């Protein structure tokens, strides 16, 4: 122990962790997946491969 | 309007009482009610600066 | 204030600029402005002294006289065209003076007087939501009738705001009058280029709120009313001298910082329409903006003012402020100049 | 109204000639910017009494008359002298004309000499804006 | 131009990511490999100009000023160790962050393709410039000195800024080489007239032009050496850049618009190289001494002949090391005595005979001893000015006398004499401080040996 | 009088280390980087720059041009034309005004 | 000698009304 | 000047007609740029609560840097068809009126006869 | 590389530059003429909606 | 090979990958710009026996 009065940051927020790297993690998968679906609609309307 | 909810949301909280032609209580028409619908039906689908 | 009360108060502030911006109606329109003004009344108020009380009353007969003038057009046109829209056929006059009392209502010069007056004497975040939230509706109401309004009027009171802005913010020592004097001059750019591209008028409106929000935020810290109190940020809070310089000079519009491009893209346009005279003296007098932000800039990271003994106890004390909203709308009005195309189109 | 087409009598017939109607046109020109001044002072920073407030408005109204009225005598004559009725040069004359004197009229040499060269240049840009036309208040084209 | 820029972003993170023991080394040894990747934009064997892509270009004018500007870089960052020695680990690093910057803005400056693109670059610039000189400068005068430079810019910048929209308005583009192959004779109209100085006027008091030249004896007395190294050597180059891309546009009024410039240069260049006859500050005699040289260089763009452009060319090369080596030669007796006044340290020689032989280098240098590039630029000046008219080298003749007794007068009145011996404190010449003067002098005599490379654009 | 540290005494940066370079306090600091600025400033950019500058080859097509001149000077004479004519442009490819 | 930093005389003449 | 456009939908962010263009990369240079700028966000937060600038909440440095990019790409979509918007309107227009918009001959330099300025 | 490459990608350089000059100065065309004349698909400014008129038999005939 | 010594000179790498990335991105830029390769009045030939491009 080194503070005479408790810090509010003693020990991290592992409910807020956890939302951060669900909230990172979820839009980094819906955003690769809405691309891959944009890219093959694209592909489609204009008769591409 | 500057932003078009009630356009987006297909609801009117002042879109229908907005002219004379409107409707109105128990068919009353207003005055000036075929001249007010001859020129917002001329008007419509145009745009204001051929309407004028 | 209760918590009751601040629900009904606060969703009020916010409801009248919504119903304002939604309406079709020019007498609901009118409404939202009423709510705007009878609600953040009791905010300016708050905390009950002879200065917060001489600022909401200042503030009451300007919105309320502005508001009947505003009522008075509305009327008129209904009279003359059996509508409660202005349309191309509105008689000149009646625009006329929509034009001049919404002018009023936003404090643009030579309608300005009260505006430094009143943000002085409330507290400074209030004066956020004065500067910023409070200009959207009778703005909004401007941007439909755009193609009605008279370019003279407008230039007019575009060049005076500029001009009275910059010479207003050139003899200031405290700081809610400095960015009362910077809304005036940001409000002049505003309305140059309403009447003929107001989606530029809106990307300026942008620009200036997320520059206007960090900056009272910034002040709110340590509550740094003077230059003499904001000089002391060295010693108090020196992590955000970076931040506050950069932010003063976008505010200054100098490249290559964001607030450049506001004034940038209207003098473009301005141009476009052959108005070079107006666009050259807006330009010009703009830059006496930069010269009271420089010698801000000078007296709050550039040097620094002397300090005193009791501020060594503050500097045992932990902070929870700023939030994190502070860093985001920091570095995105003053580092998003490469991403110009995407704000203007 | 017919005030307006007072106002485009100036333009109407060349520079140079018929100095007598352009300086009264820019002698009333003067006189009503000096009413609007006046106006907004005693408005804005009342004076200690009305026969002060009155006399002030008499000062700024003359004064601004007759800075009018020097800028339109001394422009005519300038280019009836020089037989050039297009050259800005004759402008920037009675500008710096009538700088002068309001520098003779608030007893300043600073108001004198600065007041020459920004209202010359003022009145010469106005000439080339006029020659070249340029719009103040132009209406939305784009 | 990405190889080179890339890299100089990188010296950011690795200045901030570096020991506190070790910044100085990282920073300084990268900053000389990027001035040896730079010597690439040299490689031209052709007369086609590289454009690298729709933004960056290079050509025979923005080549020499952009190695000039890598180079300058690390010579800085040597002359700033010093002085800074006592500020902690985050403001050093602080200050070396405003060097790369200027670096990074002024490397772009000159290989934009486009003139907004140089206006917002052009513009940027100051922001750097003005944090440099005012929070590490050291009189009080330094805020005043901070606003001058500021707003004589600024004033300048706005009516340049109307000009560029209103040509790209007319002409759909700023882009440089479609303005070249486009242009088209102007009117000589009053509207064009005024056209031509919003053109003119930023870069003009930029140079500085005589007149408007009051922001940099200003800022050079109150600035820290590396920010005088970089005023001297490439921002005052950037007004004489400027009007050399944009007077291609600009024709035929040049011909008649450029007399009210050539007479305040030429007369100028005579007035403020006979205030450093009795200038009493070293650093304001140097200073002085640049509006004199850049004088030249704003007559011979004026009047827009192919020697004229070659040497104004040269000249801008050469004074840059030159000046940038006078400033620092006066900064390491500042640094011992801690005061400009050149009466103060006599005899000097006496105590440092090395340092001597570099101040009679950089004096004679500056007074345009053959065959330096210095003397060439100032000589094919002169062939063009007499061309343009014979009578220009009487006041060429008054500035060539003028300019040697200044020049020796600065020598003898610090070099020799009697040592002022109550300076107890004059210690031994740091190996930094002899390297840097050797960094400035060797390139000078290198250039001196190959002087195709500085030609410019017409030769 | 307000609370301010007096003014620093002047130092000898030689006393304390006599190798002093300039560089650092820290003497191993100190030599280390006077011989980057040394190797690399000198060995490295100014040595190896000057070999590159050296040899690029037909700078600005310099070497190229001579060349070509006196293949057109040797055509030019054998032929019997003039070595360089007033007229950049053949006159049959431009069309004056009638006036 | 040490660097220029605002002292009480500077520093008061932003504790006026006005500039 | 756009907003009352044949086809207009009230306060839709990505009409379905947008689904034919190419979406954007996302190694975009914006879009890196728009990460960038995260980042930042995150290092100043840091720094304004007196923490350790790049080791202190890696979480909250990571949300920062996706949320700028994934709002950033959605929006780079919405002006890429803004964009697209303008030039079928423009050359729409262009097409509908061919008496506005005549092809103009363009002369060669053989005939046309621009004044010799010389410098001298 | 040979001087080919730089030669050519000047020329693409100058393709793009020159045909954006042209669409630049095209729209300022396209602009003024669509906001002059409100023929086009730009600057169509609003009028009274049709669908809230009342069509109903009303109390009076003569309307 | 060592936290304290990688942790000091890691940073080594920076400059290096700059330049190397820029020069990446140069290549890069010589691609979008190909639409004269071969084509042009000055330099335009009949392609070699093996040769796909004028220049890369
Ligand atoms: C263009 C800009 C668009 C994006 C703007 C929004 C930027 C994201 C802001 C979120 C963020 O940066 O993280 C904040 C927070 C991290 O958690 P933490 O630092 O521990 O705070 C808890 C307080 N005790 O995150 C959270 O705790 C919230 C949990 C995730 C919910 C979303
Ligand atoms: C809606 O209110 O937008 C207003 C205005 C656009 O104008 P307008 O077209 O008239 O509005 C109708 C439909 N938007 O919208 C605007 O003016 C844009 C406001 C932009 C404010 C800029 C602040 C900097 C933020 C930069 C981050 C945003 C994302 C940057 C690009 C991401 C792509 C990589
Ligand atoms: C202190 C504050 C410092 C922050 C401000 C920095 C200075 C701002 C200056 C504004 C001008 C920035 C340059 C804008 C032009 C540009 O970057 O081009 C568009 C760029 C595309 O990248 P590029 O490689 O150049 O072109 C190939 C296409 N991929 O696409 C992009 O937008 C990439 C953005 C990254 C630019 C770096
Ligand atoms: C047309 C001519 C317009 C002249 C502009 C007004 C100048 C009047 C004036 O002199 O200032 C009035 C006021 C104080 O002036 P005062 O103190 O009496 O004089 C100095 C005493 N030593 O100074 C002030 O407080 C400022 C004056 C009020 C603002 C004037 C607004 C000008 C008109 C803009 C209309 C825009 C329409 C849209
Ligand atoms: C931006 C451009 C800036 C860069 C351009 C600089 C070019 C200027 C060159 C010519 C300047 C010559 C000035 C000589 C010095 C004179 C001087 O210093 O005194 C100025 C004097 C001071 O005023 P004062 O004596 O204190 O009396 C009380 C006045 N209220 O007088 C005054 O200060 C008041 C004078 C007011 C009259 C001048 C005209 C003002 C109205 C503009 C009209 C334009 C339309
Ligand atoms: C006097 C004693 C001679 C000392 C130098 C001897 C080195 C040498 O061999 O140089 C000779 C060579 C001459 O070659 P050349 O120009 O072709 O001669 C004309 C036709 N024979 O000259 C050269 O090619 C060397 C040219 C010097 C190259 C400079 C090396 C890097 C400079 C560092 C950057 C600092 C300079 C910044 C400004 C540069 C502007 C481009
Ligand atoms: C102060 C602000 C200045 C910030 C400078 C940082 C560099 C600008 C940010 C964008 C850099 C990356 C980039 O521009 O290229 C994106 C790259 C793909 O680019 P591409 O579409 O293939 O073609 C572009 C050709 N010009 O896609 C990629 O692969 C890039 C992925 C790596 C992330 C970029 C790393 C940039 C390194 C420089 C950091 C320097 C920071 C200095 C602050
Ligand atoms: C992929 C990356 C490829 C490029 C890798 C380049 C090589 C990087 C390693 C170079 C540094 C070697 C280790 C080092 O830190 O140097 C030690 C030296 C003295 O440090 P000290 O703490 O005093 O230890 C005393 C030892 N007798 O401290 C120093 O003064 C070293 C100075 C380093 C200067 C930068 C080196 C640039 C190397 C060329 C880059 C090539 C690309
Ligand atoms: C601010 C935004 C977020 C909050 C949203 C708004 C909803 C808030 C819900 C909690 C509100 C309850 O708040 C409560 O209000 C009542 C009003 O009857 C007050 O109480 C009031 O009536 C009771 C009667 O017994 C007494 O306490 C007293 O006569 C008077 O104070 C309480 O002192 C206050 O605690
Ligand atoms: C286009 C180029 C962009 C240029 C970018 C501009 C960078 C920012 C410039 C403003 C500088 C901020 O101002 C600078 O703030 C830092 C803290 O961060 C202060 O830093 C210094 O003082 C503070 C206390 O005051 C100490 O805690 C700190 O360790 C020390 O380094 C500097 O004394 C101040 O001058
Ligand atoms: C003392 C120097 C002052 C420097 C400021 C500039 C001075 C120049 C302005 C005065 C010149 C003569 O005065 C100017 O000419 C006449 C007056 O009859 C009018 O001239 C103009 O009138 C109207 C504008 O309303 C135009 O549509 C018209 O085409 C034109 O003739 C202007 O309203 C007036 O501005
Ligand atoms: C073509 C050139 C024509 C030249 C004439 C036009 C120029 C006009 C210049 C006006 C100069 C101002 O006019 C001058 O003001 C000074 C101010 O000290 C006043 O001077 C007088 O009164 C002041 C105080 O009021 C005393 O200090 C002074 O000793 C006394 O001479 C006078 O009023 C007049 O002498
Ligand atoms: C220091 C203060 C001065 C700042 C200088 C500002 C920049 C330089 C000003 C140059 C003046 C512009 O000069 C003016 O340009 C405009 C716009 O193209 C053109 O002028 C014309 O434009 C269009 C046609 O294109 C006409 O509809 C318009 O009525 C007329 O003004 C002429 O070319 C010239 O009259
Ligand atoms: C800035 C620093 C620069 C560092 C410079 C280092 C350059 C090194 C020079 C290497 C020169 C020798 O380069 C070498 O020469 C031979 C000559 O046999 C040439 O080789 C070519 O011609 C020879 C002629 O016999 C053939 O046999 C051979 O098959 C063919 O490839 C090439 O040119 C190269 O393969």
């Amino acid at each position: 122990k080194f503070y005479v009065r408790e810090p509010v940051n003693a020990k991290p927020n592992w409910l807020a962790v956890g939302l951060s790297v669900g909230a990172s993690v979820f839009m980094w998968i819906y955003l690769i997946q809405t691309h891959n679906e944009d890219v093959l609609e694209y592909k489609r309307r204009n008769g591409l491969e | 309007p500057f932003l078009d909810i009630q356009k987006k949301l297909g609801i009117s909280l002042d879109r229908h009482f907005m002219f004379l032609s409107a409707e109105q209580p128990y068919k009353n028409a207003a005055r000036c009610h075929a001249f007010e619908k001859e020129w917002i039906e001329c008007a419509h689908g145009i745009g204001g600066t051929r309407a004028k | 204030m209760n918590p009751i009360t601040l629900a009904i108060i606060y969703f009020t502030i916010f409801l009248g600029p919504v119903i304002t911006m939604s309406s079709t109606n020019l007498m609901l329109m009118w409404v939202g402005l009423e709510f705007s003004l009878l609600a953040i009344i009791p905010m300016l108020i708050n905390k009950k002294n002879p200065r917060s009380t001489e600022a909401a009353t200042k503030y009451f007969v300007t919105q309320a006289t502005a508001s009947m003038i505003i009522l008075l057009a509305i009327v008129l046109n209904y009279k003359q065209l059996g509508t409660w829209m202005f349309q191309q056929q509105t008689n000149g006059l009646i625009l006329n003076m929509t034009l001049m009392a919404l002018s009023m209502k936003l404090g643009l010069a030579p309608f300005h007087f009260w505006l430094p007056e009143v943000t002085q004497g409330i507290p400074l975040h209030m004066g956020l939501i004065l500067l910023t939230w409070q200009k959207i509706a009778p703005l909004s109401i401007l941007i439909q009738i755009y193609p009605l309004l008279n370019s003279t009027i407008i230039l007019m009171l575009a060049i005076t705001s500029i001009f009275m802005g910059a010479w207003g913010g050139l003899n200031q020592t405290q700081m809610r009058k400095i960015m009362a004097y910077s809304s005036i001059a940001h409000m002049g750019w505003m309305l140059a280029i309403l009447p003929y591209n107001p989606s530029l008028t809106l990307l300026n409106l942008m620009i200036y709120i997320i520059l206007t929000a960090p900056m009272f935020m910034a002040l709110m810290l340590n509550n740094s009313m003077t230059i003499n109190s904001i000089s002391l940020l060295w010693n108090k809070t020196p992590a955000m001298l970076t931040m506050i310089s950069l932010m003063l000079l976008s505010l200054g519009g100098l490249p290559p910082l964001t607030g450049f491009l506001p004034k940038w893209i209207i003098i473009t346009e301005l141009m476009k329409n052959n108005c070079l005279i107006m666009a050259t003296l807006m330009a010009m007098m703009a830059l006496l903006n930069l010269f009271f932000y420089t010698r801000l800039i000078y007296s709050t990271s550039l040097t620094m003012f002397p300090t005193n003994n009791n501020s060594k106890m503050m500097t045992h004390q932990t902070k929870t402020k700023p939030n994190l909203m502070f860093s985001t709308l920091a570095i995105m009005s003053t580092m998003t100049l490469p991403l110009a195309p995407q704000l203007i189109t | 109204a017919m005030v307006k087409r007072f106002f485009e009598s100036y333009h109407e017939v060349p520079d140079g000639t018929q100095c007598h109607r352009k300086t009264y046109i820019t002698t009333a020109l003067g006189g009503i910017c000096g009413i609007i001044g006046s106006a907004y002072s005693v408005s804005l920073n009342p004076a200690d009494s009305t026969l002060e407030a009155v006399a002030r408005v008499g000062r700024y109204t003359f004064t601004a008359a007759a800075i009018g009225a020097m800028f339109g005598l001394t422009t005519c004559v300038s280019a009836q002298v020089r037989e050039k009725p297009d050259d800005p040069l004759n402008y920037f004359i009675g500008g710096c004309a009538g700088g002068l004197t309001l520098g003779a009229r608030t007893h300043s040499y600073g108001t004198a000499a600065m007041g020459c060269v920004y209202m010359g240049t003022a009145a010469a840009l106005f000439k080339i804006g006029k020659l070249e036309g340029w719009e103040l208040f132009p209406t939305p084209k784009v | 131009m990405l190889k080179i820029i890339l890299p100089s972003l990188m010296l950011l993170p690795l200045t901030w990511l570096s020991s506190p023991k070790k910044t100085w080394t990282n920073v300084t040894s990268y900053s000389f490999l990027i001035s040896l990747t730079s010597l690439t934009l040299l490689w031209q064997t052709d007369e086609n100009y590289k454009n690298f892509s729709n933004m960056f270009s290079s050509d025979p004018l923005s080549t020499p000023l952009i190695i000039l500007t890598a180079w300058l870089l690390p010579l800085m960052l040597m002359a700033s160790q010093n002085h800074l020695k006592k500020d902690n680990n985050v403001l050093q690093k602080l200050y070396i962050s405003m060097l790369i910057s200027l670096q990074i803005l002024l490397i772009m400056t000159f290989s934009a393709t486009e003139l907004i693109m140089f206006y917002i670059l052009f513009e940027a610039t100051l922001i750097p410039t003005l944090i440099i000189i005012t929070r590490w400068g050291n009189q009080t005068e330094r805020l005043n000195a901070g606003i001058y430079f500021l707003f004589y810019t600024l004033i300048g910048s706005i009516p340049l800024l109307i000009a560029l929209i209103l040509i790209q308005n007319h002409v759909g583009t700023l882009n440089l080489m479609i303005l070249s192959f486009t242009t088209h004779t102007l009117d000589a109209s009053w509207s064009n007239n005024l056209l031509w100085l919003a053109c003119m006027m930023a870069f003009l008091i930029k140079m500085p032009l005589y007149g408007v030249h009051l922001w940099l004896p200003k800022a050079h007395v109150e600035a820290p050496i590396a920010g005088s190294m970089i005023l001297a050597a490439i921002l005052l180059k950037l007004g004489s850049y400027g009007m050399i891309r944009i007077s291609i546009i600009l024709d035929p009024l040049t011909k008649y618009m450029a007399y009210p410039f050539i007479l305040l240069s030429l007369w100028g260049m005579i007035m403020t190289s006979s205030i450093c006859l009795r200038q009493t500050d070293l650093k304001s005699l140097i200073a002085y001494s640049s509006v004199s040289h850049m004088a030249l260089v704003i007559a011979s763009i004026m009047i827009q002949t192919p020697w004229s452009f070659m040497g104004a060319t040269m000249l801008m090369i050469a004074h840059g090391l030159t000046s940038s080596l006078l400033f620092c030669l006066a900064n390491s007796n500042y640094e011992r005595i801690h005061s400009r006044t050149m009466i103060m340290a006599r005899g000097l020689q006496m105590v440092f005979p090395l340092m001597a032989t570099w101040w009679l280098m950089a004096s004679l240098a500056n007074l345009a001893l053959p065959p330096s590039i210095n003397l060439m630029g100032e000589l094919f000046i002169t062939m063009s000015l007499f061309s343009w008219s014979n009578f220009t080298i009487i006041l060429m003749g008054i500035n060539i006398i003028i300019t040697g007794m200044y020049s020796m007068y600065m020598i003898i009145t610090t070099q020799r004499g009697k040592l002022t011996n109550h300076m107890i404190n004059l210690q031994p010449s740091h190996t930094r401080e002899l390297t840097l003067m050797a960094l400035h002098m060797i390139p000078l005599i290198l250039l001196t040996t190959s002087p195709k490379l500085i030609t410019g654009l017409t030769m | 009088q307000w609370q301010e540290d007096p003014e620093p005494e002047d130092e000898n940066v030689y006393a304390k280390n006599p190798d002093f370079h300039g560089y650092d306090s820290d003497p191993v600091v100190d030599v280390w980087n006077m011989r980057a600025v040394f190797f690399f400033g000198f060995s490295i950019v100014l040595v190896f720059g000057t070999t590159f500058v050296a040899y690029v080859p037909d700078y600005r097509m310099q070497e190229w041009a001579r060349r070509e001149a006196e293949r057109l000077v040797k055509y030019r004479e054998v032929n019997g034309l003039p070595i360089m004519e007033s007229n950049y442009f053949d006159p049959s490819k431009i069309q004056l005004p009638e006036d | 000698a040490r660097q220029w930093q605002p002292d009480i005389e500077w520093a008061e003449q932003f504790s006026g009304a006005v500039m | 000047m756009m907003n009352g456009r044949p086809g207009h939908e009230p306060l839709k962010f990505l009409p379905d007609e947008a689904r034919s263009l190419p979406p954007p990369k996302l190694n975009d240079p914006r879009l890196v740029y728009m990460g960038l700028l995260g980042y930042c966000t995150g290092l100043m937060d840091n720094m304004l609560r007196m923490r350790p600038v790049m080791r202190a909440g890696l979480h909250r440095q990571l949300l920062f840097v996706t949320s700028f990019v994934f709002a950033g790409y959605f929006y780079l979509k919405r002006q890429n068809y803004l964009y697209a918007v303008k030039d079928h309107d423009m050359f729409g227009y262009i097409k509908l009126h061919p008496e506005d918009f005549p092809e103009k001959e363009k002369k060669t330099y053989a005939e046309i006869l621009e004044p010799f300025h010389p410098v001298r | 590389d040979g001087p080919e490459k730089n030669y050519e990608k000047t020329l693409a350089i100058l393709q793009i530059e020159s045909e954006k000059a042209e669409l630049r100065l095209k729209e300022q065309e396209v602009r003024r003429l669509m906001r002059a004349r409100g023929d086009g698909p730009w600057y169509q400014f609003p009028t009274p909606e049709k669908e809230f008129i009342d069509h109903s038999p009303k109390a009076t005939p003569d309307n | 090979t060592l936290f304290q010594l990688l942790r000091e000179h890691w940073v080594h790498i920076l400059v290096p990958a700059g330049f190397v990335f820029g020069c990446y991105l140069d290549r890069k830029d010589d691609e979008k710009l190909t639409a004269f390769r071969n084509k042009s009045m000055l330099f335009q030939r009949e392609l070699r026996p093996n040769e796909e491009v004028t220049w890369k």
